[PDB]
């Protein structure tokens, strides 16, 4: 089973930049490598086959290179329609795809806005307690959120969700949901989410007291 | 370094024969457009018993 | 041009079977081999099966060999994939795809992909959602901007639609993608930023709709 | 079992036409394709024509294309071969043959042959034979054995029957196969070895019979 | 037009022998080859199809082998009913038969008895002169007969006829007929037929004088 | 022998449709695949379409895919080519052609071509020609030989016939092939060399005939 | 999983022919090349033949070239080996084997072997065994343990079964493997150790059964 | 063509031992060497290809090594299911197998029990005389049995048979059969089999007198 | 003549189980395979044609799969109406059915009750003696019954009959009839039937004495 | 065993083309590369061309590069050599040869040669020979032995057969190999030694035969 690996996994780039992504196979696949483009919520589209042949209808700003075990895809000048995820695919022995490289819209740094929501009384009546920490309109996407319940770190009881890049300003939003039983929830007082981001000189912490 | 970049050319001209005997999965799965379009003179001239 | 339309996907309990079909048009279907390829968030893109133009040779991925059966009906221009003994990890979007035309000795892959159909393998039963308010307060206010929302918890299956004030409020709305929980039920959140000076006077109601269960819930979120 | 009976063969002048028929029994004739195959001493076995069970497709050998027409009458269970513009090289024995039953994608040939009917294309006119004695003497004697015979020369057409002493002499009789001469007339010999001590006393007569011309000749062979 | 060729043309064999005959095609016919048996004065009968499938009713001592362009028919243990002529037939592209291989009954060598017959006075009166040279009860069949007219070899004016193997002793008989006009015949004196055969240590010569 | 006869060609405006037919004889038409191949001065020979003997598979060139439809009627032994949405560049001579007989795994092409039928796609309307004299003078004389002619300008469609003295004068006549102009009208010249000593006494008249418009013009060419 | 079932093996006289078959299941037989490999006690493991997936190329060992023919029927998923002109040294167990899947430029061998079928080339005729007692006495006694047995001599072919007291006595039984003698007949022994104090009172009978000849012999072994 | 040689031919080992077997080719076969395991009365199973690639499903305690003309197979810790015969196979030029190495169950030394049986009167009536010498429950397998008839050593008139390792105590049993004609058998008096084994300080001799 | 073979011949299953039966053809039959269901003493009913098309009125819990030479029938969830015999049938070349697969009601193991009956005096007066051995209310069906007459095993003189699964408790009953002449019957004393079954740890033997 | 049969050789005028073929049997032709090697008296053995088993690589000697083309038909098991623009020095005997089997890294040559076919490049026209007597006399006598003969001069092409007294005299006959003259015609002599005491009484006639021209000449050699 031929392993495929794409680098980088995510690449932040801007319109007009020269973009080069790489793809490596665990063994020699000769030149039998194809590149596919996929836009979010849409089916993949074929860009290149035989590692360097351009599909009919594909603009000339796309080009492929490489042979053996190392292959590269180059976009000479990025255009807004090209912001999508790109997969390589060997078809020398069966068919295996890489993890995919997503071309991200590069923009200026924006620190997140942090909001916290406590569990509603109705959900507490239902037997569950959800605490929500929201990071709004931040870039880049990388951030760290640590849950502290009376200064005690939580683990294995939270879930994260991230939006796609906003069409208007290319920012992200993230929701973190901490789920606990009503008894676990009422066995503590302070509930905080701490956020670190490269645009923040110091971590930001929001917290509430149970019952306040 | 600077080895010979050409054929021997007195290399092996025969089969391996240990070469791959299986069917290559990445073969041509499409129909050959310029294949045999005529009727086969050696075909079934009888009447199918399972016909309608 | 070339068009491929998948159908047959849906929710199926583990261990049962499901048959996907792919209707092809815009080209001579009987002259081309076809692939089924699936995509899941956990495994990425994953080839499933390939069939020859006449069906004489078929190949399958190792993870599905012996359980899936690919076939075709060239008189109907239809590609089929019968999936038996489904496991939880088979939940993915399945695409049919057409092999490109090439030379006789070249290796082959696909050039045109279908629209895709979602297959969800889960033992969860159909269930309407619980809508909880995300109430704004002093702890969710920074300057003149406040945040409020609705938590749509414990529903199955996907999808659900959320609107605000019957669609009249769309600026600044962020509905997050759903996350699958350990219990097999989905949950998501929808948030909106509003002027802090408008709280208490402007009415905000979230409208959750879930067609599979015919659920419609309008939950008003009031501050504390 | 399967039985095929050919009829219609005979002597025909070059350029004329002749229609052969083949009556089939013992099987469902309308369900099988048929062949006509000919055999001649000069060319051996030579395929002539093939017809489908329903007559929709027919094929012919290149040497006969445009001159022969194969047809069939499934209501009469009869196979026909209309031969036009016959040439000298078409003289042969013609067999009808039944295609075997097989699989849908196999190639097909014949398994049961008919009895065969002889067709002789020659411009020679019907003519009785000339019978000349091959007289034994001292120059044709080695020990106690002598050889005598009858030469049956310049007859047309085949066949002729030769007996000795009205059938009373059969031990040691050798009737040679007829040979075609440059003049279009056939010729053969019939010989027998006899004890030399019987010459001059035992009477030897060869009886040549040629039904097409109603010729009957009893020629006595006397020593010299 | 696919050419078929069988070897050998004639095979002398004995009851109980293992017989193998070969058949070759001018081009690849895959496995679409049939074997037919024909006895003299009788219609051919199907023995094998698909080059190696035995027809129903055919005894198991027959077997076929071969693929592509070379095929063989094998009889493991010959029986008296199997003395016949065997034809191969490709049915991959139309239908062509081989020349046929005749299985001959092998026996001990027997030299021919040679007799010569001059033209009868009646035939000479009719205007033609036929001279007959007879070789009786000889084996094998191959022999050469040369006509000599005043010690001059003749060519193109004789015809030969050979009988089939006698049912009782498996011998051949051959007649050679020299045909001449009355004027050509009476323009010479000595007329001889010389016979050579593998059973003869020296050539045999019979001759007569015209008019004697 | 094998014979193929095309029909249906003519002048058609762009955007309209036209159906070409090809009648086959001399062979079993239903046993062979067929090609349509076109020839134009600008692109040379150019394959158009292929159809299987039973019509199950058809293929088209990329420049015509989606506009042309090839079909056949084996009961009528007729090959058809329906051409829709015709463009100017489709003007060409179209031939039907018969696939040769070969081996089962070989590739195939055509061995016998039809006669060909001309298709002219133009928005020009039927129009008779203008005949102008090419008058000889001192500027068209070299030694004892002079040249005179007729210019046949601005006619549509092809063809036109030109004769001299109702066909009585053929020695030295050169009628050039017609050329298509930017206006969609054709134009050509016809020239003849005559002895200069015959000018003024021998009468030369060019007779232009155009069957599509039933035009017949006899133009006299006089010297200056 | 992958399964291969050989059939057709048995006893054959030298010079005769034999056809082995190998039925494959559990995988796409038509996609893989196959081997026939034989094993004999004198030569160990010995490769016999190889065939390509489509039968286009076949190879044979030097010792069998010209006598064995390997073939396959992909429509029946069956591998065949026609063996002609068998010699004595061809007696062996023959396995069919499946080539593994690998890279395009690698060398190949087999990964899954069939069950195996035994082929015995001998001119010996079917013959039941002679059962002789190996009588215990003082010379085969050490302490309280004595040894007795049965000698199964001069039988053909393999195999033979030996039981003691209809299977009631299995502790201490040693049935030796058969050995081939110069006469072409096999022979073996079966022995058992018993308490010496039971001799003369406990009855011991060996039951030899030979299914190929339907031979059943119950021989009582008494001391001397 | 290519000669293969395995060493050792037989290896006595115990559960838990580190086992190394070697395999040598007469010429360079690069790395195209496979190792197959076969249990008695059962079909062979593939263990290793390319000299060092482990087949799927094979436990990790098997490993291969070697290149060119010398190759080794190593079992780090022997397990009871691994008692079988191991064959190496070059597949660089056609396919040739080694003679095979049988892994034997090592145990303590046990001297054989020796028994002799004379021919029965019924077999003597049949015209043949078989004399049987039995060695029961001995280890190791190597032993020597010599037949002496009136103190005369026999050669070429005996046959030996050896059982597989006993399932209970891993010992061997061997039968030697001396076959003679009734006249040869009755032309002598004393019939003895002498046995030597590494567990015996002195050779053991069993004998009988004809008729006794 | 296309051979058809179904596996397994008998399948013990329970309500709610997933059932898969297989059917194989001796040669390729493409997809022209039909499945028929038959309940005992009733006419067969068509379930599936074209190997995977469900007949109108057939519940969706039945499905077909397969092509070429291997075909399978799957019942996703067994229901009490589905206990019947299932036959496959190729209709690619004439029509041949498989031997059929019977779906058996799986239950716990129940040992048989064994009874023996001697011949009546009236039958003895008629000249025949039938001895009957009865196995009552046992599962599974597989059992062996051996007749012993004065400790001598009988063969070829007995007949067995088995009932269908009882509607109430899904057990089997078996009758074995040993038939002998009056003279043979009176030439012995003890008559026993020995029964073995997977629910019996040891064979059960019932016996009587003639006249007792 | 291995057998190679060349055909296609003969007499060809300079500047024309010729195609040689080599039919192979006794081995798998498609698995082996082949050579064409020529032999002439002036150049000895000379390699001409080599072709790979699949035809992918071909090589030619420098003296023939660009004029000769080596090819093969693996479906017919036939090797071909198309020779264009033949020069006089290409007259030779051409053999096809099979490459031996060896190791992967060894160099390769041929082990089995074909029978050979003769190619003669000459502008000479077909011409019967002139037979002149070499009459014995006193100048050709030494003791009791004399020499006489026949000179066979100015014939084309090869070969010619010479016998003495219709083959009755072979003891002491020496027919010399033919020599090519400046005129492109061959010439040879045949001599025989006879007892001088037999001169004048024994008649000696040489019989020259030339099949290409059907020439038969019996020349009597008389003493002077």
């Amino acid at each position: 089973d031929i392993q495929m690996t794409q680098s980088p996994s995510t690449l932040s780039t801007s319109v007009g930049d020269r973009v080069t992504i790489t793809c490596r196979a665990s063994q020699s696949i000769s030149n039998w490598l194809a590149w596919y483009q996929q836009k979010p919520g849409k089916a993949p589209k074929l860009l290149i086959y035989k590692a360097s042949t351009l599909e009919s209808g594909v603009p000339s700003r796309f080009s492929g290179s490489g042979s053996g075990t190392e292959f590269t895809l180059t976009i000479s000048s990025l255009q807004p329609d090209d912001f999508a995820t790109y997969y390589c695919q060997q078809y020398s022995s069966y068919w295996t795809f890489g993890q995919g490289t997503k071309l991200e819209i590069k923009r200026t740094v924006a620190a997140p806005s942090v909001f916290i929501f406590p569990p509603s009384d109705e959900q507490l009546k239902s037997g569950t307690a959800s605490v929500v920490c929201l990071l709004n309109n931040f870039y880049p996407r990388e951030a760290k959120v640590q849950w502290k319940v009376d200064n005690a770190l939580q683990s294995g009881n939270s879930q994260e969700s991230v939006t796609e890049q906003d069409s208007k300003d290319s920012t992200y939003s993230l929701s973190s949901t901490l789920t606990l039983s009503k008894a676990d929830y009422e066995k503590h007082k302070v509930y905080a989410c701490e956020v670190t981001h490269q645009g923040l000189s110091s971590p930001v912490t929001k917290s509430f007291n149970r019952g306040e | 370094p600077n080895a010979n970049p050409n054929a021997n050319p007195n290399a092996n001209p025969n089969a391996n024969p240990n070469a791959n005997p299986n069917a290559n999965p990445n073969a041509n799965p499409n129909a050959n457009p310029n294949a045999n379009p005529n009727a086969n003179p050696n075909a079934n001239p009888n009447a199918n018993p399972n016909a309608n | 041009q070339v068009q491929l339309v998948e159908s047959g996907g849906g929710v199926v309990q583990p261990g049962r079977s499901l048959r996907l079909s792919c209707a092809a048009s815009g080209f001579t279907f009987s002259n081309f081999g076809m692939h089924w390829i699936r995509q899941s968030p956990g495994k990425g893109l994953e080839w499933v099966a390939i069939i020859w133009y006449d069906g004489s040779n078929t190949y399958y991925a190792d993870s599905v060999k012996g359980r899936f059966t690919i076939s075709r009906d060239n008189s109907k221009n239809t590609l089929y994939l019968q999936m038996n003994s489904l496991r939880a990890e088979d939940t993915a979007v399945y695409y049919c795809a057409k092999v490109w035309f090439g030379e006789s000795e070249d290796n082959y892959s696909v050039d045109v992909w279908g629209q895709g159909t979602t297959v969800t393998v889960s033992s969860a039963s159909t269930k309407g959602p619980s809508v909880f308010p995300l109430a704004p307060s002093s702890k969710s206010t920074s300057g003149g901007t406040a945040a409020l929302g609705c938590l749509v918890k414990d529903y199955f299956p996907e999808p659900v639609t959320v609107s605000w004030n019957s669609g009249a409020l769309t600026s600044g709305v962020h509905t997050f993608p759903a996350v699958l929980q350990s219990s097999g039920l989905y949950s998501l959140s929808s948030v909106v930023t509003v002027p802090s000076s408008s709280l208490g006077t402007q009415t905000y109601i979230c409208n959750v709709n879930h067609k599979p269960s015919n659920t419609k819930v309008d939950k008003k979120v009031e501050p504390k």
